[PDB]
């Protein structure tokens, strides 16, 4: 309990706030990373009027703390987000994402002869070469593609 | 008697500008007043030694709409010829003995032209010979450019897709080079480039052409956008999918296309043109297929008829 | 213009009693005075993506007896469409561009109804779609009941055989339920029973039906005995042969059949009706197949013709 | 005020508020009915305490008036949902989901041989409450199934 | 000699309680203290007239872990014996002059028993003969039931899937009905139910059985859950997809099972058992397939060795 | 234990310089002083889901010259595992309870790496997985390069043919780029060129490479000539026949080669190497195929034996 309002909604006690999600990535992040599969209160602000992007998205998951590498799976989609860790109404932690070395599960190999399609295994990609533009290599078929290509489909 | 009377329509390289215009002016009349009994009593053979449904159904419907009878076979479903060791010269010397014209598709290049050495006076019209020619696809394409653009010259035509192995982009470039001031834009992955012999022929006639890597660079100026399908056997799985698979048209890219721009595709289109394109005024691939009826009717009319009153 | 003019004949559930009676009264006139040039100049496509000779030869002869041209293919003998990845929506959008009606059989259920979304104004008549519908078999069956029994109501109809998977017994029960006072007798092995959704629909209209385990229990009262073939894949070798294989009609069982009783079977009959039955007055399976000519002619007449002078 | 409730509720001025979404259907309805594909302010609350009706979800969509048909579609998922429009700061219509005539788009034919699977077709099922359940008939294969067989797949 | 020495292993019906225990006892000894040169110099024939990679490899690996040599074949659309003209009986008569034992799988029932009359004194072991019998599958299921539950009697065994046509479930009930006090729960779709013969047998012995319609109804009392694959060929697509809120197994369903409850499946398990069951402690189908090696090693050692002091 | 003891051999990328030398060192010892009862009592599975007679026979002969037993299969249009419904993962999970090692070749890439997650502690060796990897071919090429040239570094290696899609040439460059100072000459038709990735890798290590268009341009400086087969499927007949005055090898071409220059080919060699090269001293492709036995013997002995004092 503290004043919410919604232009930049307020205060959960204890939990995570992922703020400065680009715009239209918020729901991708809920879908992809199954953040929704918790049983705690989640509050989400979509197309919001603020920080300079102008519009942005925001997700608040109370009582859950996600980090170190969870924050990093966010880097491909929401690299400029901040992940605030909150205890007792105070932001005891502000993190940002960084390119990890592995992105599990979330991607799909664009190589159609890859075995990964059919089987009870998770996708896995070795990540490399920061912000001049990321190459992703499948664990299984060892073909290396441009991230924008895997990310299209 | 008209110039095409009793000719073999084997290659686009053999038809002149005047020949082209004659077929295209007849297609326009048959499309405007039907002549459903013009080829009454004529029997025509539809020999498709390699199957092609799209092309066969269209050639036979055109034969049916002028009143001819059709006998024939589709194969690679082992309908018995080729057996024992019957040469193609011998098959065509026996089929030629009772039909009035042979329409034929065959897998080897040159087969329609050889049929011509054995048919006596029965015209041979080629419906595809290996990777060489396909005149009746070029004729329907041209008819669709003329009918939608009003002309066949001073056109800005973009050819997109597999330009190296696509037998129809190679002939349409040769037919359009018969005409004036056309400008070509080729947009192809590096492995599927438009061959030198086409480019060399263009240079030698002083026709302008250029290579671009995005439809986006040229949308604005374009009149006819002829897309081709890439067959993923021509590349490998990962090559196909890699940054080279973006020769795909979506409705969003047409944003700034000229109001007269048309998208043409011989078909099957599998994914290079997305389903949402269909809703736009520019989608003309199916209307292009319907036009194959009047261009094939015109060739059968002109070839079997001395004089034609139009 | 008649109510069926330019309609898609896709499901029996879509044709009303009045629709049924209209087709059946036209079949009776075409059978009495031929109209062999009614569909002159019309071209029709006979697309059979799954082969069915019986049905194809009959649909095309009916097309030929009203004067239309036929182009088309029988497949599962790999005649090239389905290749590359040509969607059925795209095939029918190109075939629709030059034929006046599409008759089609396809293995998946629902394919004829989808063809309807892509054909514009070219009628689609369904000749079979997977285990769903087959209207033109129900129409010829009904025509054979009306013509031999004088009526379509107050009938005692026995359905014998594999009632669980037989797509034609399921539609004929739905068509006959459109009419009054019919009574059904179902005689099926336990594993091949008439499904609940049929029985539930009958109960809800107050129509009488009952299960019997022998033709002998009901021969006496029966007007139409519609036998179906059991395919032995639907059971196992020993199940098929075990006491369940006696859904076989012999001449001896007809001993006490009403003088008007008729035996009907969509065909192939392999052994459920013994060859000696053929000699009796009651055998009407082949006369039923000949009637498929007038019921399919009537549907093509009514669908392609605004007004019909009878 | 406080017996917590709201914490200064995101009172929107003009919009649609779907309330009493039965827990876990909240995210389902967003994806299925593509409610986030808009540029207007949404605020979603998941696993909200409805002390009075256990738990719930709630979507607040601004300057949007999703109605009539649109509301009825939700009946298969959240039968117990009150949509309420807002024209100028309070409730100006509070509509409940009633079962519709047909359910398009959302839903898949259980029938693996139905043609809708391989094709550019939007699914469509005819709804029928066999007072005990809702049966759904595919318009293509014309096979009829329990809504619960369809609602998994 | 040992009871099974030089005996033919054709049907589970033919082996008494004590023979089944002898096998199961040997297989536990061969699992514990291997004897790799036990059939040194024996050549077994692996005649798979019908192909099964999993059964053929389990058998040949059995042959080789006891040091035997192997000659044989598998025949999908290929390699000559039988042919049609060459009888099974002349194939066996010829092959039984070359080898010391014949393991065979054939598509028609009783092929193994026919073999027995032509093999001379060469033992033949049945690896499947149509829908009749598969003794070595039942022998490894019972070994897996014995080493996980500690006994073969007083078990609450639930059998699920196609009970009408799973050959392994007909055999397993026969066999478990030689031990005492077992309770059977049969959860099948009524189209796919236990035949009356298994059931009529079970009542003559006084064995308790019940039929349920969901695994959820017995999860709590059960020791072995024997899951069978439901066969799409003799089911309609829409029937198959409609059975309840299904009868496949997921870990959510298991939250109720006994600590010692085990899930067995002869395999393959396309979709009746989900991937999450694979990581619970109740999952035992893959250990079950490894026990195939020890059960078939036992049968071969007992058949080909007079006395085995292992 | 030895470095490779119980290790999976899936990709050349995964084995360091020293591992490659360890293999090559063992294989020279096994060639010199054979040990026929080294894997006595081991059963290896030869799962060739894709058929290659030459690779399958070289492997099984390896297995047997070390005394191992073999169970397995090859599958052109036949025998059941995988099927579609049965996952590769359940095939491996089942087969890894039966054998001590799995050699497998599969058409989709990464199948061997997928296998690794289901085989338990059973080593899997890759014999080809689509266009990804084939480590035992590279291991025998390097053994052949080491025993003919005397070292693996400071070599002038010429690579010829389809460099774009030869999987063996992509691997061989990777591997030879772990030793020092090698110079690479790549003679390919530009449609079939080295991918930029091999080339970009090679520049990060500082390795010298050049691209030439005729073997004649480097014949004089070269030590290994690695000829690859040019693949007619993704070449047009007329393209294939037009490349220069060709890039096939004839003895006339060799008159310039060093005394120690050797011609290697993974085989088959339909026509890029003529029959007269076969009798020069530079011909080494068949000795190369015999070294296949010693390289795969080494890998199996090191994987399955902890310490080998040979
Ligand atoms: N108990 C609290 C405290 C803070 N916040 C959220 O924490 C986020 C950012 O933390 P804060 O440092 O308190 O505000 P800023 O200085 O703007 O953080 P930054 O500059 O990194 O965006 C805000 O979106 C705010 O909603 C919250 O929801 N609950
Ligand atoms: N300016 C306003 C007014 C109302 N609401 C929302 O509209 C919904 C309508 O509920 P209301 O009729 O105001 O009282 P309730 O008892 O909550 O409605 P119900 O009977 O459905 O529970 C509430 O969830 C409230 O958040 C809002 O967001 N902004
Ligand atoms: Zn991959
Ligand atoms: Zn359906």
């Amino acid at each position: 309990m503290t004043h919410d309002n919604k232009l930049q909604v307020e205060a959960i006690k204890r939990g995570t706030v992922i703020d400065h999600i680009p715009a239209q990535i918020g729901f991708k992040l809920l879908s992809l990373f199954k953040l929704t599969e918790t049983d705690q209160r989640i509050t989400i602000g979509l197309n919001l009027p603020s920080g300079e992007m102008g519009r942005k998205d925001l997700i608040k998951i109370e009582n859950t703390f996600l980090s170190e590498d969870q924050v990093d799976q966010l880097a491909l989609y929401a690299p400029q987000a901040t992940v605030n860790r909150i205890d007792n109404y105070e932001v005891v932690g502000k993190s940002r994402p960084s390119l990890p070395e592995r992105i599990d599960n979330v991607l799909v190999c664009p190589n159609s002869n890859c075995i990964s399609h059919a089987e009870p295994v998770s996708s896995s990609f070795a990540v490399r070469k920061r912000a001049n533009d990321i190459a992703l290599k499948c664990k299984y078929c060892e073909k290396e593609f441009s991230h924008n290509v895997v990310l299209a489909n | 008697a008209n110039p095409l009377y009793q000719k073999h329509i084997i290659s686009i390289n053999d038809l002149s500008r005047d020949d082209l215009n004659l077929v295209l002016a007849t297609a326009a009349k048959l499309k405007a007043n039907p002549q459903p009994e013009l080829l009454k009593h004529k029997v025509i053979a539809s020999c498709f030694f390699e199957a092609s449904t799209r092309t066969r159904l269209s050639f036979e419907t055109s034969m049916h709409r002028l009143g001819a009878s059709v006998v024939g076979f589709s194969d690679s479903a082992n309908t018995s010829l080729g057996k024992k060791g019957e040469t193609l010269a011998d098959t065509i010397s026996v089929i030629s003995t009772y039909v009035d014209a042979i329409v034929m598709r065959h897998p080897q290049e040159g087969a329609a032209r050889l049929a011509t050495e054995f048919s006596g006076n029965v015209p041979v019209l080629n419906a595809g010979d290996g990777s060489n020619q396909h005149p009746t696809q070029t004729l329907l394409d041209l008819f669709t450019i003329q009918e939608t653009q009003g002309r066949l010259d001073n056109l800005h035509v973009a050819m997109v897709g597999d330009l190296k192995y696509g037998r129809t982009v190679h002939s349409l470039t040769q037919a359009l080079a018969k005409f004036d001031g056309n400008r070509f834009y080729f947009i192809a992955p590096d492995a599927l480039a438009m061959p030198q012999y086409i480019l060399d022929m263009l240079d030698e006639k002083g026709i302008a052409w250029s290579l671009h890597s995005s439809i986006e660079e040229v949308m604005a100026e374009v009149d006819i956008l002829y897309m081709t399908r890439v067959q993923k056997e021509r590349l490998d799985p990962s090559e196909y999918a890699n940054v080279k698979a973006q020769f795909v048209l979506r409705a969003s890219d047409l944003h700034n296309a000229k109001a007269n721009m048309k998208v043409l595709h011989p078909l099957p289109r599998v994914d290079e043109i997305a389903t949402d394109v269909d809703k736009t005024p520019h989608a003309w691939y199916f209307q292009q297929a319907g036009n194959g009826i009047f261009a094939r009717q015109a060739l059968l009319a002109l070839v079997l008829n001395r004089d034609l009153v139009l």
